[PDB]
């Protein structure tokens, strides 16, 4: 949403046990004011008792009013605090990705998954060699998800191409998919497809 | 005028004139509150500290509040009023919030006089003090008239039926040390009293207020 400042910062929240518990039940509902909850009625299949809520005033004392037409809801959330890892390159992530291939479905933009985008992204590598390059361009989630929804890599072709692209030791499974059959044919079809 | 003055001359409107009866103990409150502020230069010259607490009682409806409010208005000075019921309605931790207050404010506003009607209210004897707020807000006076000897030119007036009703601790040097009494009036009260009171009825022509007064004993 952005800090006090005019940034884009980036803030995490997580509703309290009670709040979990009080929307399946219904008994609760958005209300005009972007700040407050309403509550709905006693009909003949959810029964809403009183709903109070608790709050200390400035002299440390607990005072407990009814809040029946709408309540404050920072009472049913718990703020957690967000981060990045330091600078220092301990590269324990699964994916050297996130810059490249288009996303999921974002066709209302001109990201759109299809075969030009592999023919340009992912057969220059393939048609050189450089395996850590070739590794470093089959690590991208979003890449691994599309080549599962073509189908053409049978499961255990698919299975040892995951393998090859998120554990630490790929070499030889790499060699093995590059020179699997599955993987022959799909670089073949990339090629002569336009 | 009067009152520092039909521009010249409800309860800011009480003077002396709309008081009767009460000659000597209006003369005692009257020197005991009047000199120290209107006039400040005699007890440094003469080098003396006034006292400062003043104690009114007597029976209820004999004019406590009125004298309190009359010497107050007369005087000129920055006036605080104090209700013990008013004071002690208040949510817990409160009262104690409202009495710094009042205090504070009197002493930033110096001359001031700060009067607590009806004490024996907020500070009561100290067997009938059972509870922690009771206790917490006797303290509370407490620290603040014993904290105000420093304050100068700030005058406590409290009110209270009987001077056996108020805590014990509220009357020793320091505090509330100067105490007063008011009686019911005699014949020459009463009939002051009744022109007071009947200065705008339309009283018939054989109205005899000499004989009311002298028939009207223990009003
Ligand atoms: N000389 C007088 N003495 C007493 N009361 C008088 C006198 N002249 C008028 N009154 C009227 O008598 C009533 C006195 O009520 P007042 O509130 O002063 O008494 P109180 O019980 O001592 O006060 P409080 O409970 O506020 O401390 C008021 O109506 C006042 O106007």
């Amino acid at each position: 949403s952005g800090n006090l400042e005019g940034e884009i910062d980036i803030s995490s929240y997580q509703v309290s046990t009670e709040a979990e518990a009080l929307v399946t039940a219904d008994m609760i509902s958005g209300s005009t004011f972007p700040s407050m909850a309403y509550i709905n009625d006693t009909t003949d299949e959810r029964y809403v008792p009183e709903i109070f809520y608790m709050k200390s005033n400035e002299y440390g004392i607990t005072v407990k009013e009814n809040a029946k037409p709408a309540f404050p809801v920072d009472y049913l959330l718990v703020t957690l605090t967000h981060g990045f890892p330091n600078t220092d390159t301990e590269t324990n992530s699964k994916f050297v990705s996130s810059t490249g291939f288009p996303w999921s479905n974002r066709q209302a933009m001109g990201q759109s998954q299809d075969y030009q985008e592999l023919k340009k992204y992912l057969f220059n590598v393939a048609s050189s060699g450089d395996f850590n390059l070739l590794h470093e361009k089959i690590s991208n989630f979003h890449l691994l998800l599309y080549i599962n929804s073509l189908q053409i890599l049978s499961p255990d072709e698919w299975k040892l191409l995951i393998e090859s692209a998120v554990k630490n030791e790929w070499e030889e499974s790499l060699l093995k998919l590059v020179s699997s059959a599955g993987w022959q044919t799909l670089v073949m079809i990339l090629q002569e497809s336009g | 005028g009067k009152k520092r003055k039909n521009n010249l001359r409800n309860m800011n409107e009480v003077g002396y004139d709309d008081i009767g009866g009460c000659r000597k103990q209006m003369a005692q409150i009257r020197e005991m509150v009047e000199l120290p502020l209107r006039h400040p230069q005699l007890f440094k010259a003469i080098g003396i500290k006034p006292p400062r607490g003043v104690l009114m009682y007597g029976p209820p409806g004999t004019g406590k509040t009125l004298m309190a409010r009359a010497v107050a208005n007369e005087t000129g000075a920055f006036f605080f009023l104090i209700n013990g019921p008013e004071v002690m309605s208040k949510m817990a931790g409160e009262s104690e919030s409202n009495l710094r207050k009042a205090f504070e404010e009197a002493e930033k506003n110096a001359p001031a006089i700060i009067f607590i009607d009806e004490i024996d209210s907020i500070a009561p004897k100290r067997d009938k003090t059972n509870g922690e707020v009771e206790r917490r807000v006797v303290s509370q006076l407490l620290t603040l008239m014993d904290g105000m000897k420093a304050r100068s030119n700030v005058v406590v007036i409290a009110a209270t039926n009987r001077p056996n009703s108020i805590d014990p601790a509220l009357r020793r040097f320091g505090r509330f040390d100067r105490e007063v009494d008011i009686g019911i009036p005699d014949a020459t009260g009463r009939l002051e009293v009744l022109r007071i009171h009947t200065k705008n009825m339309k009283l018939a022509d054989d109205v005899d207020l000499e004989a009311l007064a002298a028939e009207t004993h223990g009003y």
